[PDB]
Formats: structure tokens, C-alpha cells, sequence
């Protein structure tokens, strides 16, 4: 596998977060901040070129 | 040099040497074979789950039936792998017919598109007949 | 819709989907038409795919 679960209706995503709930509804998000990407990076470049 | 792919992608003086000598006289304590084999057990990483996902056409590939019904059955077939791995008639540690009432569960399958609808036509069919619907021929 | 046929049924379904070539009649009522309101506009998902 690779990016295939994303794959499971509306692939249009911004950022990744998994989250739980307590029995009093007070939840606990977590989002991971994503550094800078390489192959993202050299596609905006060859994009410009 | 020149190394092979695992998939194809686009193309279609006196030497005495008082210190060592090694013969015997260790036995492994739990056993070498017998952890390291259930360490190529637990080595093996996690089986895909390609159901409800597009191919390389567009379709969604998998067997048509409904989400609870197929989640039912793999956690069915899920049991029975338990009781082949352990080797009983009944797998002791089971994963259906639980205590838990777990009647609103789904697991991913055909039946469903990305957009939302059923697949009793495949969605290149579908494509491909809202274009022929409308086309144009020559007059004679 | 399902079903073997599945020809007409697009043509019948939208009016407002064919071409305006002529002066016919037809073609005087589709180019006197809306055009986003044809299909889809309006659903409610749940659940993940």
C-alpha cells in the first residue's frame, strides 16, 4: 500500500487530523504540521519552468 | 551495476592464532530458530485493503455486495483464519458473534463510488454512454 | 439508470444539454434556457465513501 485508503471517496483533502471523543463530548484533535516536500517543491519549479 | 525491479511500471609468516577457536559448547537458552521464527511471523506488514478504490481506468474494483454484509463476512473469514492458525475446529479467539452489538459497522466494497452512487454499471460505461448519447454522423 | 438501453434516456432526461444549430423550434426554446440547473446540485453524505 501507499495513499490507497485515501483513495476511499472525496480524495480532495487539505491536511490529515485524527481526533477522539470522552463520554462528556469534549474532544482532542491532533494535527501533524507537515514540513516542506521535495517532489511538491520540484513540481511547483519544473511547473514555473 | 545493472540491478532488477521488483514491478514493471511504464514499460509494459607463521600464523599460530592463540586467541580464537570455535567448535561448540553454547546452547541457546529460549532457542534461535524458534524466536527468530516467530519473529519472521510478526516481520510480515499489513495486507492491502483495495476495496472501494479506483483502478486505473476509473472503476471501483471489488465484488458487488452491500458495506455491512461484506464487513460481516470478513470478520467471518477472519474468524475462520484464526481457527486455521491456531489449528482447532473453532478459532478460541473469535472476532464475530461477539457480545457487542456492532450492527452499523461498514467495511469498504464495490458498491459504492467516489461520488456516492451504486456500481451496477461500472463508471467507464457510464462515461462512455452519456458521450455517445450525443453524437453526429454524416448526411447521406 | 440502469437497464440495457441506455441511449435516449440522457436526451430525454436534460433538454437543456443539446446544441443550438438552427432556427427550429426545438432550438428556440433550449437557446431561451438556464444552463445551471441540470443534473446534480444538491446531496447529503455521511459517511466516508
Amino acid at each position: 500500500m501507499l495513499l490507497e485508503p485515501l483513495l476511499s471517496g472525496d480524495p480532495r483533502m487539505t491536511q490529515l487530523a485524527i481526533q477522539y471523543q470522552q463520554y462528556n463530548g469534549r474532544t482532542f484533535n491532533v494535527i501533524p504540521e507537515m514540513p516542506g516536500s521535495v517532489i511538491a517543491d520540484c513540481v511547483q519549479l519544473t511547473a514555473e519552468v | 551495476k545493472r540491478i532488477p525491479r521488483k514491478t514493471k511500471g511504464k514499460s509494459s609468516p607463521a600464523t599460530a592464532e592463540p586467541g580464537t577457536s570455535n567448535c561448540e559448547h553454547y546452547k541457546a537458552r529460549p532457542g534461535i530458530a524458534s524466536v527468530q521464527k516467530a519473529t519472521e511471523s510478526a516481520e510480515l506488514p499489513m495486507k492491502n485493503n483495495d476495496e472501494g478504490t479506483p483502478d486505473k481506468r476509473g472503476n471501483t474494483k471489488g465484488a458487488l455486495v452491500n458495506e455491512h454484509v461484506e464487513a460481516r463476512d470478513e470478520a467471518d473469514d477472519a474468524t475462520k483464519k484464526q481457527a486455521k492458525d491456531t489449528e482447532k475446529a473453532k478459532a478460541q479467539v473469535t472476532y464475530s458473534d461477539t457480545g457487542i452489538n456492532n450492527a452499523n459497522e461498514l467495511s469498504r466494497s464495490g458498491n459504492v463510488d467516489n461520488e456516492g452512487g451504486s456500481n451496477q454499471k461500472p463508471m467507464s460505461t457510464r462515461i462512455a454512454e452519456a458521450t455517445s448519447a450525443i453524437v453526429s454522423k454524416h448526411p447521406a | 439508470l440502469p437497464g440495457p438501453d441506455a441511449e435516449k434516456w440522457y436526451s430525454i432526461m436534460y433538454p437543456t444539454r443539446m446544441g443550438t444549430p438552427n432556427v427550429s423550434k426545438i432550438c428556440n426554446f433550449v437557446a431561451s434556457c438556464v444552463r445551471n440547473r441540470v443534473g446534480r446540485f444538491d446531496r447529503a453524505q455521511m459517511m466516508n465513501g
